[PDB]
């Protein structure tokens, strides 16, 4: 090669990480009663 | 206008003004290089391929 400037690659510098953001988040579903209501239904009285 | 064309009359200058008149001249553009890798696939992988 003779002397001079040469041109070769482009170079990208790569992530470090990652970061994922959602809405300031609420309303939980009523499902805690179906699970661990205090006595259960019967089969004909039957909650859901 | 009417150049009184002679055939035996001549007009000499009898007094003279000196001048300044501006050329402007374009003589290079902005140096330019474009990472075509780059432009066409914005580091999707699978265009890279
Ligand atoms: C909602 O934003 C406020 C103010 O920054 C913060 O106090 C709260 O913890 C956030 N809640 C959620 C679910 O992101
Ligand atoms: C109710 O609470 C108990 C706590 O030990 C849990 O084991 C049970 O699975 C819950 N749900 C039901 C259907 O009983
Ligand atoms: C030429 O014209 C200028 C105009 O300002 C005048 O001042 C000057 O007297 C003239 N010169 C001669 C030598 O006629």
């Amino acid at each position: 090669i003779d002397k001079g400037i040469y041109q070769t690659s482009n170079f990208r510098v790569v992530p470090s990480g990652d970061v994922v953001r959602f809405p300031n988040i609420t309303n939980l579903c009523p499902f805690g009663e179906v699970f661990n209501a205090t006595k259960f239904p019967s089969v004909y009285a039957w909650e859901r | 206008s009417s150049i009184a064309y002679s055939n035996n009359t001549i007009a000499i200058p009898t007094n003279f003004s000196i001048s300044i008149t501006t050329e402007v001249m374009p003589v290079s553009m902005a140096k330019t290089s474009v990472d075509c890798n780059m432009y066409i696939c914005g580091d999707s992988t699978e265009c890279a391929n």
